[PDB]
């Protein structure tokens, strides 16, 4: 303030659940709690399980494009291949129905 | 005849996944689980969940069963009957200290103290001070002030204050007394069951405290190289790792 | 005959679906990844009948962590989450940190939901930790004047 | 059941007597949302103050019935050993407020397995109750042992 | 399935024009910079639905203020705005000073 | 504020990591590509196979 | 609104969002084509009977 | 197949960022150098799998 002491205006409270994967993630970077996730428990940075935090540096995503790049093409080849055997069954049943 | 259709049961490229709980084997084990049914049910799959329960499941919610951690050290039993683990946040309780040892490295050139009788406030006093941070039945602390007086050749007395204790008085009777050989190695007086004060409607701690492994200095620094106890604080839960050979650890 | 094949096209689908929602959501602050979970099914026969999804979860790592010289950008690097409320009184949980002051001076995400947090009260107010989130209100109230008391 | 672990460090709070109100009365406030044979929720506030070294007045308030009495009674005693397992006054039952015409709701409370921590805050581990508001449907499931359920 | 992937394109459309704005409106006096921001979308399903704009926020950390010998040239260093009404009496708010007279 | 008269207030880029910043937008936009053109050839694979 | 002096208004098409509106639309073009392909076979395998 | 690929690619990754970050904290004072060291894969197979 203008007189050069500061007062508390309140402390971030963090959560953490029994499992992270249960959360059923909502339409924004929100996630909410479930019956799958655990009701979730509440506290401060530092307490035991939960976080450090930090005050203007901001959190980037996790994703890694390298093996997100690599993970696309094996699903597509394995699609293709998923194609190719129901190809194969359209093959042999089309010599299995005109044989006579 | 189609004879049947069978397994191969060479392992999979093992594949590194930065996630934690994502343990798979590469042999020819299996891991073992159990649904709700009550039927035991055989895998291989790294998929490990836990539920809110935080018993560790897989996708499909089918609990894994494993050998239980027992006793305090929480070990196996001689049942050999594996159960649902679970990673509880039920927090870790405090025991006493029951053994402490603390090795200490002093000078023989050391003089005898000047201001006799002994005192706490009185570094002249004294020729060394030490601390160990011990734990009683509740688990507060107790930051133990030992100390080290020499009275003669090869001989030192060992003083013991708890410095936690407001409630405690000076020591002025005599706790220990390290008694050395010729060879600097300790002969006899190398352990002591001391007990600590009593703060706050906690009983006292009554340790185990051992000396051993301590030799006489001929030149040089009284220096403390080793504490060790086996008391400690209440902690609740931090983290959790699955070692390398099957078992589920706690931080 | 086709429901093992019909099986791994959904699988594959839900799976390049998922990846590219993950790299649609590269550089979004607080996503994190998305991952797929397969298995298969049978029956009393021996042969197998494809592969069903048994669930789509998340990968619950940290991100790196960019130093931006905004100070309303508080990010966290452990399990926790941030307790958010919406309008509606809702609770929800994220990890973005990318916050505003709204025209109220309470700290609402870029969205406009509000943050939760223990409140402060008395003078000099200290943490009132009574386990009771209320949302973070930063107002331009006045310091009230106290008596010194020891000098 | 609300399980809680207790800072043995806690001092008896320097405001004497006991205060609903006023947070420096007690050591510890918890909230437990229980439910009647109406529906209804009641915010069940457990307060907890020490007494002296292991022992510590549990009291109870109903701040969901605003015509309700405050609490100068002991709802129960929390009694503990040295090792910091509960001895006695761990299970007491407690009656309800009436609220829109209302019944009374009286419910067992139970405390088994409350640690008394050395070092640290009093923070509330796990609390459940077998109450709950009505609900319409959401979704209906054929489990594979031939149940179906709604939920 | 396609959806998300031209939601990604367009988010990172807009990153690209606002970070060329930025770039065209560097070294002008009393702008400051823009920031896009983002969320992903999400429904019923577990599976995505892309990326769309959270907003587009401004950074209001102040500029160096370069020295310059005209003496009509105030800027605040601080957190404060000027002010300013036009012919149409409205209020708008500044952070340069280019006053010519 | 704190107001001075002579010092004119630059803009507030710091224009290294506005062309740093390009290029990440860059290039996860032909990421994005890369998805939209495979989820093409896989639909391609999905019509022609008969 | 407010009108602007020497500005156009560029026009509305993101093409992007059109590139990959056209990959949907004739890939569901050549699906129709497909069943009506099965269509013509089925058909001619009622027809050649006797 | 693309295991010892990504494996691969990830460890490039890993150590491409580790001395950028050796490179971003040169001159700042009492930073000390990092290395990634890495380490084979292998199981049941002969044929290596990544690293």
């Amino acid at each position: 303030y203008s007189n050069e002491q500061e007062q508390v205006l309140g402390q971030i409270v963090l959560a953490n659940f029994a499992n992270n994967e249960g959360l059923a993630s909502q339409g924004d970077n929100v996630w909410a709690a479930t019956q799958a996730s655990g009701v979730a428990l509440l506290g401060t940075a530092g307490s035991g399980n939960f976080g450090k935090l930090t005050n203007g540096a901001l959190e980037a995503s996790n994703v890694d494009l390298s093996k997100e790049l690599v993970n696309m093409i094996v699903a597509q080849r394995n699609y293709q291949s998923n194609a190719q055997t129901i190809k194969t069954q359209d093959q042999i049943l089309n010599t299995l129905v005109n044989l006579r | 005849k189609v004879a049947g259709i069978t397994q191969d049961f060479t392992d999979g490229t093992t594949t590194n996944t930065g996630r934690g709980l994502d343990v798979a084997i590469s042999q020819n084990g299996f891991f073992r689980l159990v649904d709700s049914n009550g039927s035991v049910f055989y895998s291989r799959n790294g998929q490990f969940k836990l539920d809110e329960n935080r018993n560790l499941v897989n996708m499909q919610g089918m609990q894994l069963t494993g050998y239980p951690a027992t006793g305090t050290p929480p070990t196996i039993q001689q049942g050999a009957n594996p159960a649902p683990i679970t990673i509880p946040n039920t927090l870790m309780a405090a025991k006493s200290t029951t053994t402490a040892s603390m090795q200490i490295n002093l000078n023989s050139t050391d003089p005898v103290p000047s201001k006799t009788p002994f005192s706490v406030s009185d570094a002249d006093s004294y020729n060394k001070k030490g601390t160990v941070t011990v734990y009683d039945s509740q688990g507060n602390a107790h930051d133990m002030n030992v100390y080290f007086v020499k009275t003669k050749d090869n001989e030192w007395a060992v003083y013991t204050h708890d410095s936690s204790d407001p409630a405690a008085t000076a020591p002025t009777t005599a706790s220990t007394t390290l008694k050395f050989n010729e060879n600097g190695i300790l002969e006899s007086g190398g352990t002591v069951n001391i007990t600590t004060g009593t703060i706050n409607g906690a009983t006292a701690a009554t340790f185990s405290l051992s000396f051993l492994n301590s030799m006489q200095q001929n030149t040089g620094a009284n220096n403390i190289v080793a504490t060790n106890q086996n008391g400690y604080k209440p902690g609740d839960l931090v983290s959790y790792q699955i070692n390398n050979d099957g078992t589920v650890v706690g931080n | 005959s086709f429901s093992q094949a019909v099986s791994g096209l959904n699988a594959a689908a839900t799976n390049l679906d998922v990846i590219g929602n993950n790299i649609a959501n590269s550089a979004t602050y607080g996503f994190k990844s998305g991952t797929a979970s397969f298995a298969d099914m049978f029956a009393g026969s021996k042969v197998g009948l494809g592969v069903k999804v048994a669930g789509i979860t998340q990968d619950f790592t940290d991100g790196t962590t960019t130093n931006t010289g905004r100070g309303l950008d508080v990010a966290i690097s452990q399990n926790g989450f941030f307790r958010l409320v919406d309008s509606n009184g809702s609770v929800f949980y994220s990890r973005n940190g990318q916050f505003k002051l709204d025209e109220n001076r309470n700290l609402v995400n870029m969205q406009g939901m509000q943050l939760t947090g223990y409140p402060a009260t008395g003078t000099p107010p200290t943490i009132q930790q009574g386990a009771n989130p209320a949302p973070i209100t930063i107002p331009n109230t006045l310091m009230a004047a106290k008596s010194t008391t020891t000098a």
